[PDB]
């Protein structure tokens, strides 16, 4: 079953990335 | 789920701190040095 | 924390005092060696001889031999061993460069193996001048 | 019916079979793998490295195997 | 048991299970990343000590894989390792038993099969990404090289290989859910103890594994 | 009637041919590593480390098979 | 009926046969692999990506009986 | 009936196709144990936990087996 | 009736393939034992010692069969 | 009818029976290969290739009975 | 009727597939504890003392193999 | 009918059983030729040729069992 | 009648699987005793002795088969 | 009718059953081939004709049994 | 009757299996017995004598099996 | 009738299963023989006569299988 | 009838399985005889007439099988 | 009637499991043979002559199972 909660893990996924990226990654 | 759960994370607690304890010691000692 | 090696030469006995690890290089390949090691035969060659002191990683250049190694009495056959970097470092990396310069000829089967001994000995002798 | 006991028969041969040859695989691995960090104390963090991906390449087949097992049983698109 | 969706109805069917999990699995992630470095000092304090590692230990595996340039892809590796180890510890950490779902059940967000499918397909996209970035634009990877009888054989194993890493992140995770669902489901809760730290340690080493394989096909891209 | 039945012998052939071959791979890596612990008394506790996360693999590819045979065994999602 | 009960057959036959030999072949790979490694720890960068490759080729097999198995049991042109 | 006659040819084809592996692998598992222990005469405890260790992983499977068997005998869900 | 028919053949494949594997496990460990004891004189006790528990855990497994099929021959819990 | 479930078991049982051996060989070659390739860090280029080429032959093997199962399953031109 | 001629079955298969591995492994035993003891002239008491013992333990399976059988076929508790 | 039923499932058992040993084979040709090679940095390009022909004839049989195959499934003389 | 039929067919089944293993075993034995034999030309009567003694409890177990198969032949319990 | 297609059964199961075999032959033969040609590099000629009238052995034994399976599918003289 | 049929084939696979077993194994023994006598030259008496005694164990183990396979033969006491 | 297509399937069980084996052997001949050939070159046509005395032996085996089989499809004395 | 068609059945099982391991096992006696021949050309008179008494074993045994065969097919006591 | 093709099923079972297991053992004891005739050039004929003699036995038991099944075929004292 492929539904939308695809995108919406994707889309939760790359804030958490750029959020790690700009809170403890370039820190 | 919570008394297995309750177990692994005291155990987990405890080594990781103990491994924790060896990585900062390994920091520490660059540092120092 | 350590055994007793004897890194014997044709007409030198160099250093009996001992170290933690022996990671000597055979034909087969390398094998780290500790305290109460088992009584193993090795065929060590051309390779280098990294040695643990317990608190440095001092690094031996040795041209070949053999290795007879047992319960803390180990003993290597070297054909010929210098201790450390007793070669000059320059002169290390020039030593490479000079047997480079005389593996260039080719001579049949024949004098190829004078070419792969001198390659090979250059290149455990280009050790001591990377550390 | 017939079809739904097929089907676990299937799930039950498809299990089985997958978890045979990998135990055996991943155990040979790990015998050579032990016999060589034995052999060499140095470089043990990255032959440990290495041997959990090989070993989570064959548990992943295994796992394949029985997600194709689980979907026969739980909620089979046939019965 | 249940694993399909509750019908959140927006435009199409959607599955609200891995929606929940999916945010509150980011939420947590993000707000232990922001709360320890907000103020971090060259000294490993607190939580700096623990992030300073997870970078430390990412670096070292992402630098002996990709190659040389390591660091342009260091925050999507980092990504797709920590969301996966996040996610593997949070479905079997997390009690989803004494709360209700009503249409369906949700417990962790790799279990449906659309977010392995998805972060499979962003990082094979990655991957192609990166290879039309490097290598030209009229002919990557595909190219065949060796024999002329490569091509298709080439993109079919490139097109299998995302299919591949989702298809071993859903096995996994299906595997801790059904074996933490049919042992509590044998007898009470006191047999299955061995079996779920096994389960946590193959979660731990399933997060690693997971990390290396991306790590391994950003060096392919690399390629 | 013949759906349960054959359930359980699902689970039954499961369970054997699952046990069957990880056995002969456990015991071949601990032979092997046996023998290379014995050839190097020094990284005893990591070489044991490493066993043990290799036989909680095999063994985790074994509790799946157990796990599937008490899915099949104590409740069926067919009968 | 019976059609769709056999395709689910042949897909847990494909998926268990396909799985056994590859988890074999891996292993024997991961094993010797991991063996030279420890002979050698100079090239465990490239050693690791050509066991990639070669474990990318192994579980493509995999994959590929995995996926016909899937056709036949999710959306089967049959049944 | 029927199901209670195919759930012990089930019990006993899991028992036997169980115990068949991993008594080889306990088996070479000892013998290169012992060969080692024999080549070093001075971890023989510390050797003897780890076999303890690994034969009870192996039993632990045989086991799994067997009561995965004495389940079907004795109490079965289905019949 | 045909239930205990069954049953008993179940026992008898049990018994069967129970023995057949372990008999040749121990049989290895014993020849690579009595050569490890050969080749040195000094720690025989130890080493039957050890042998002794893995012979054991074999024969426990072999009796763990047994065991099953004796509950099936005397008293049965189908028939 | 039964000429289409034939022809799906026939598609199965090739694509599990091509796919058992060539997994077991490609990974026997890599094995080989990964040791040979640590013996000598030299002509790893050359022998990636070659290797890569052999690995296309297996590879080529196993998609010729994938391909021989795909067109029994999508369209088979006796059903 | 048909029950004691499935038990007289089940015996006669219980005996061959126990006295099959058992032999097999006894031999192998045999075979390298011979090629020890004309490697070592020493210690051929205690060497002969402990393949009796593991050769009792290998005869003792199949002496509960052949007890099986016998107590299916003497006096049968089904038959 | 049931004629063209059987020529799919010959044409399927004769594509599996071609493909399963040829595999290994040509691995196993693989395996020691690389070994070879590595341990030969001279003549890798007549070693490369030998290994073509061979594997070409290796392929060549499993062609013909593919084109037996082929020649059952689309244009059958039976059926 | 049938009874008496399949008790012939146990005897038969119970004396080839009896007979099979075993003679491997013996062979194996005598093979690598005799090259131990030649190795060390000195202890070859308690060499033949200690081999005697194992062959015997090999045929022993033989003649158990063979007894259980004259049993089900000659006077047999069930008819 | 019944006829050809039982012909057809026997021309597949005759040419994956030949087949099969001699393919991991010709794959031993190759691999050690190589692995003498590399250790020798003076008479590959030779040793590459020789090669090739045993590979021309191997590919004649399957040649007829490609052939019998052509007489059996295009012109039987049975059907 | 059917008796007299189903002891035939009783004895034909007694004989059978009971022939396998005891070549291989009487052929081992040959073969490292040979290597051994001409490894010494000195004991071929002696050495000759002991394979003789163990050659005559396995072909007394035969000679059983052949003596039940004509017991059932010729004067069946069933039929 | 049915007994043409029993000779057919005859026939073609006697193909494969003949040149299943006989192709492993000359194969397993013709690898030790080039590495003999290759270890020296002096008396490689003393060394190819016999061995093609030898693979004639064994294809002599193949072609009495194959006339066999022959016998049987062309002109069989039953039908 | 029937029981002459099972006696026929019963002498070729017989013979097949009677020729198939005693020729490995004098195949396997004839190589490492002609190697051992081979590292000593001293006493070859002495080594061929053990290796004619050893084949003349092997030999009997599927002579006694031949004959076992013979019998049921010229003149069997049943049928 | 049955009986023929019954006889002719037995005689291609005898044919093609008898020419098995010969052909492997003649191509083991020909490779052998030849590493053993290059590794001493001295003594070829007399090898020659040996191996020729044992190659008889093996073609000898061949021979005797092809006659067996031309007996069956062409004159069977049953059909």
């Amino acid at each position: 079953d492929f539904n939308l909660t695809l995108p919406i893990i994707m889309a939760e996924f790359l804030f958490l990335m750029f959020a790690l990226d700009k809170i403890y990654y370039t820190p | 789920n919570l008394i297995n759960l309750s177990v692994v994370l005291g155990v987990l607690i405890f080594f990781g701190k103990g491994v924790l304890s060896d990585l900062l010691d390994n920091r520490k000692q660059r540092i120092l040095n | 924390m350590t055994l007793n090696l004897c890194v014997l030469t044709p007409n030198r006995s160099i250093w009996n005092s001992e170290v933690k690890e022996i990671i000597l290089s055979t034909n087969s390949g390398q094998i780290g060696v500790l305290p109460n090691h088992a009584p193993t035969a090795t065929a060590v060659d051309i390779g280098i001889l990294r040695i643990r002191l317990n608190d440095q990683w001092l690094t031996l250049a040795l041209m070949g031999g053999f290795a007879r190694i047992g319960n803390n009495e180990i003993t290597i056959l070297v054909n010929d061993a210098e201790r450390g970097s007793d070669i000059d470092p320059q002169e290390a990396q020039q030593t490479l460069e000079i047997a480079e310069a005389n593996l260039r000829k080719a001579e049949g089967k024949r004098q190829k193996i004078e070419a792969n001994l001198a390659l090979r000995r250059a290149r455990t002798r280009v050790e001591a001048s990377n550390t | 019916p017939l079809i739904a006991a097929a089907s676990v028969i299937a799930a039950g041969l498809a299990v089985g079979l997958a978890s045979i040859g990998p135990g055996v695989g991943q155990g040979t691995a790990a015998g050579q793998a032990v016999e060589g960090i034995a052999r060499q104390p140095e470089a043990e963090g990255k032959i440990r490295g290495t041997l959990l991906l090989s070993l989570a390449f064959m548990e992943a087949l295994t796992i394949y195997g029985l997600v194709v097992a689980l979907a026969l049983l739980f909620a089979n698109p046939f019965v | 048991v249940g694993q399909h969706f509750y019908w959140q109805i927006g435009g199409f069917q959607i599955h609200g299970q891995v929606l929940i999990t999916s945010w509150v699995v980011i939420a947590i992630l993000l707000g232990s990343a922001a709360i320890a470095v907000r103020s971090p000092q060259t000294i490993p304090t607190g939580g700096q000590n623990f992030f300073e590692y997870v970078l430390e230990f990412i670096r070292d595996v992402s630098k002996t894989q990709i190659g040389e340039e390591y660091r342009p892809w260091v925050p999507f590796i980092g990504t797709m390792f920590l969301f996966i180890f996040v996610s593997n510890w949070s479905g079997a950490l997390l009690p989803w038993k004494i709360i209700q779902l009503p249409h369906g059940e949700l417990a962790a967000p790799t279990n449906d099969i659309n977010t392995t499918v998805a972060l499979a397909l962003l990082t094979s996209v990655a991957y192609f990404y990166a290879g039309l970035t490097k290598k030209g634009l009229g002919y990557f990877g595909k190219y065949i090289q060796p024999t002329p009888i490569l091509l298709p054989i080439n993109i079919l194993e490139d097109f299998t290989k995302p299919l591949s890493l989702s298809f071993r992140l859903f096995g996994n995770i299906l595997a801790d859910e059904l074996v933490v669902v049919v042992l509590v489901s044998l007898v009470p809760l006191v047999v299955p103890i061995p079996v779920m730290f096994l389960g946590l340690f193959t979660s731990g080493i399933q997060a690693l594994i997971f990390a290396t394989l991306a790590a391994a096909y950003i060096g392919e891209s690399l390629e």
